[PDB]
RNA sequence: CAAGCUUGAGUCUCGUAGAGGGGGGUAGAAUUCCAGGUGUAGCGGUGAAAUGCGUAGAGAUCUGGAGGAAUACCGGUGGCGAAGGCGGCCCCCUGGACGAAGACUGACGCUCAGGUGCGAAAGCGUGGGGAGCAAACAGGAUUAGAUACCCUGGUAGUCCACGCCGUAAACGAUGUCGACUUGGAGGUUGUGCCCUUGAGGCGUGGCUUCCGGAGCUAACGCGUUAAGUCGACCGCCUGGGGA
């Protein structure tokens, strides 16, 4: 029931965040794949556009700061 | 090797300006790579993943000249000297 | 950098330090003096601090550990073997004709265009004081009050490390681990310097000191008791506590007590 | 001529020197025969973690196009300039020309 | 890779025989069309075919008797390693008198029944029991 | 976990949404994990054995559920 | 020997996915230590204990700082490499594999004794670094003794640039390349279609995991990725000890 090759794109770019902020948990880690049901060649791009954002100061490393 | 340093080896060597298969063609193809990738093996020499990669093109194209070698000595003492390869 | 045959002994331990990069000839002009050796005697003509005398004639470079000029910039030209320090020297001409001595940064060569003073790009080979240099980067010549001289960190392979710069004062790392608050307007040249394997160097003989000025040295066990306090014994005996020859422990004990500079030394070297 | 997305965050106090950094960012590309695609200013953002001790600051989007050498250039006046924090520099295969997410 | 046809071709036979097809190809030869112009003749199998102009595909068809197997073991015994040459004076027979063994021949591919009354030996290419 | 208490929230309600998230987001499993050292082959031998172990009973289901009993 | 063709083997066009190798940066959480501030009697430890750390102020708790090693979530019988093996992000240089439509060259192929390379950890040399862990070693215990598992500390070593060593249950305990022979569940990754018209149905490719039939095997088990039916070539064993 996934939404990313439902919706048909091809490329997330990290500088989206009200996407990003269905992705992370409560704490800011990432949610697992079976769970959100999000198909696994965009899962590792979906790990990766949140690992460029937490560099980039978007989003939280953990609860926090 | 980028497309249009492949595209002058094509025509330099190819008898139709299309054919890209032929045994000359083959060996030059390999010869403008080896020798352009003797300038990255001088800064990297741990490399061995990617010196495999040297070592098939290097004992491929000793077989695709020792085919030449027997097929036709007209074309291949010409070959090696327009390349510069010693044997 | 490779050891030398063994032929006989004599050469079966060596390793030399060979470098193609110097000058086989002769050094500049203008730049030499005389530097006499004094034989470790002075005008009382007495031995004071031992072991020294003999070796070759060393001709001093001129060397320019002040870098004055701003603004203007200077190619290199060619390296030199200066055998009073035990790094190499560079000779540099400015642009207008002005040739001098530097030392030798490690990154080197005939063809880099250097450039003193407050205004230089960030390279090795510039120098620029320590109120526009960026925290890390690691400098040799480094002033200890702005304008005398290149005082810390100019030996063969070493550097200083600038960690801090914090109100009107810099705090550096020296080479021998201990740290060290410079006046934040010193005038310290960027990158190491060149010749970094003098420590590799095995001399192989006894000549290799007489060629360079170094007399024996006789351990104090061997003398009888009026001249150390190791002497003595019916065989070989050593039931004393080590000492040097004028009574002072040598095992440990500080000397430092020149406490007109303690304001600076921030830890010691441990 | 490999294409680039460039980003990087200047500090809020010098948070009015941008007009300056955009029009003298674009002489070392453009003058440099490389081609400029999109532009532009982010605002002040705040943050979501400390980062040299601050909270909010100021971030510009720049993605163009150059040969790469000056691209190799322009990350040394990042390091060695202290009004920019951080700068990320990343190989767009292609040319990008839309406008950015978070212009709405 | 390749370095026989006929033990390609006999054990495509064996193992669509044992496996209850009927109708195994292969690419075709000048020795495969020899060999399954014997084994017709014999009566091992129906009937064969050969179809293309370029490259050609040899489709054989296999035979059933009661519901089991014709060709119940066929082994290969001049094989490219070893070359077998056997002279007519000790020409083998394959159980006894009922199993052939295709035997080359000057005078063309022939069973070995009628190529030791033609009078001359040969390579034996393969035994079929 | 950083629960805040809402406007006249009673106490146990409180706590248990607390400690429900914390067991969700599951740092008494990461704390335990990091207690000690499990090397590169030992980590991996248990993560093979605990996945042919799901495996199995996620099959075994849909074959026990074919020979009745009574 | 001589002459040819395109299915073996190869090159060119456009792309796709990947912890494949080598070099230089940088980001965050924590362990330790140093400087302090608040603070008062215990902390640490095991099955219970003591050794050790604290009334010279530990342990907690807050700000600040130096440095080193490793990359939580993603992370899955998932991916890449010929094996050894390889996990944060970013940039340079570079090796393969695979699909797609074509054009081309005309067996250029397969295996390989002696050779030559790569080859986890441990070791070894020369020069740097050392936060965590940690053989030897020192102390407290359990014990009939305990040179041991448990505990408080801790040096080689782990890490980095360059050289040797060339061994492991280097394991799938299965040498490499090719052709055939019933099926079904998946996972990962390309692509041409058909009302694609949100997760649809019709296909053909590569790579990897379980269960299972003929046939084989002493059995267990293997089972189109064979240990089935075959062809080419190389390695290797011949009772246990001695070894
Ligand atoms: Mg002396
Ligand atoms: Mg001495
Ligand atoms: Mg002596
Ligand atoms: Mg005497
Ligand atoms: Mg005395
Ligand atoms: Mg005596
Ligand atoms: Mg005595
Ligand atoms: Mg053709
Ligand atoms: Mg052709
Ligand atoms: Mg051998
Ligand atoms: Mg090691
Ligand atoms: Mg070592
Ligand atoms: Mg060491
Ligand atoms: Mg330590
Ligand atoms: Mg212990
Ligand atoms: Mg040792
Ligand atoms: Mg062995
Ligand atoms: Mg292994
Ligand atoms: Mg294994
Ligand atoms: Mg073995
Ligand atoms: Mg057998
Ligand atoms: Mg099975
Ligand atoms: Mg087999
Ligand atoms: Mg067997």
């Amino acid at each position: 029931f996934c939404r990313f090759t439902a919706e048909g794109v091809q490329e997330i770019d990290y500088k989206d965040i009200a996407t990003l902020k269905n992705y992370i948990t409560e704490s800011g880690k990432i949610v697992p794949s079976r769970i959100t049901g999000t198909r696994a060649k965009y899962q590792r791009q979906l790990a990766r556009a949140i690992k460029r954002a937490r560099y980039l100061s978007l989003l939280p490393y953990t609860d926090r700061h | 090797l980028s497309t249009e340093a492949t595209a002058k080896i094509v025509s330099e060597f190819g008898r139709d300006a299309n054919d890209t298969g032929s045994t000359e063609v083959q060996v030059a193809l390999l010869t403008a790579q080896i020798n352009h990738l003797q300038g990255h093996f001088a800064e990297h020499k741990k490399d061995h993943h990617s010196r495999r990669g040297l070592l098939r093109m290097v004992s491929q194209r000793r077989k695709l000249l020792d085919y030449l070698k027997r097929k036709d000595v007209a074309r291949y003492t010409q070959l090696i000297e327009r390349l510069g390869l010693r044997r | 950098v490779v050891k030398c045959k063994p032929t006989s002994p004599g050469r079966r331990h060596v390793v030399k330090v060979v470098n193609p990069e110097l000058h086989k000839g002769k050094p500049f002009a203008p730049l030499l003096e005389k530097n006499s050796k004094s034989g470790g005697r002075n005008n009382n003509g007495r031995i004071t601090t031992r072991h020294i005398g003999g070796g070759h004639k060393q001709a001093y470079r001129i060397v320019d550990f002040k870098r004055n000029k701003d603004g203007i910039p200077a190619v290199v030209e060619r390296l030199e073997y200066d055998p009073n320090r035990s790094a190499n020297i560079a000779l540099v001409l400015y642009k207008d004709g002005e040739r001098r001595y530097i030392l030798a940064p490690k990154g080197l060569k005939a063809g880099d265009q250097i450039q003193s003073g407050v205004d230089a790009a960030i390279k090795p080979g510039n120098t620029l004081p320590m109120r526009n240099i960026p925290v890390g980067s690691t400098v040799h010549n480094v002033e200890m009050k702005p304008g005398k001289g290149g005082q810390l960190a100019r030996s063969a392979g070493t550097y200083v490390q600038i960690v801090a710069r914090d109100g009107a004062y810099v705090t550096l790392r020296l080479r021998s681990g201990e740290m060290r608050k410079v006046e934040a307007d010193c005038r310290a040249t960027l990158g190491e310097v060149g010749n970094a394997e003098h420590m590799l160097r095995v001399l192989g003989k006894a000549g290799a000191a007489r060629w360079r000025g170094v007399r024996p040295t006789v351990r104090g066990t061997a003398m009888n008791p009026v001249d150390h306090p190791h002497g003595g014994g019916e065989g070989r005996n050593f039931g004393k506590h080590p000492v040097t020859p004028w009574g002072v422990q040598t095992k440990g004990k500080k000397t430092r007590s020149n406490k007109r500079t303690d304001k600076f030394i921030v830890r010691r070297r441990s | 001529m490999r294409h680039y997305e460039i980003v990087f965050m200047v500090h809020p106090d010098q948070s009015e020197q941008v007009p300056g950094m955009i029009e003298r960012y674009t002489a070392a590309i453009t003058g440099a025969e490389g081609k400029i695609h999109r532009l532009e200013d982010w605002g002040r953002r705040q943050l979501a973690y400390p980062i040299n001790k601050l909270h909010k600051a100021h971030y510009v989007l720049m993605n163009v196009e150059a040969p790469q050498e000056v691209i190799d250039e322009l990350e040394t006046t990042f390091r060695f300039n202290d009004a920019v924090i951080r700068s990320m520099v990343m190989r767009t295969k292609h040319a990008v020309t839309e406008a950015s997410p978070m212009v709405k | 890779s390749m370095q026989d046809p006929i033990a390609d071709m006999l054990t495509r036979i064996r193992n669509g025989q044992a496996a209850n097809k009927a109708a195994v190809t292969m690419p075709s030869s000048k020795l495969k069309v020899a060999i399954a112009n014997v084994l017709k003749e014999e009566g091992f199998i129906e009937d064969f075919k050969v179809e293309g102009d370029t490259k050609p595909e040899l489709e054989l068809t296999l035979k059933y008797f009661q519901g089991k197997a014709v060709v119940e073991s066929i082994q290969r015994v001049s094989r490219p390693g070893l070359r077998i040459y056997k002279r007519k004076d000790e020409l083998p027979k394959v159980m006894a008198g009922l199993g052939i063994a295709v035997v080359s021949t000057s005078k063309g591919v022939m069973t070995d029944r009628a190529a030791r009354q033609a009078g001359l030996g040969g390579e034996i290419i393969c035994y079929v029991a | 976990p950083v629960i805040k208490v809402r406007e006249n929230e009673p106490f146990d309600v409180a706590l248990r949404r607390f400690k429900r998230s914390c067991e969700k987001a599951g740092v008494l499993a990461e704390v335990r994990r990091r207690e000690f050292y499990e090397k590169p082959t030992t980590e991996r031998k248990r993560a093979k054995a605990s996945a042919v172990k799901r495996h199995a009973k996620k099959l075994a289901r849909e074959n026990a559920r074919r020979t009745r009993l009574y």
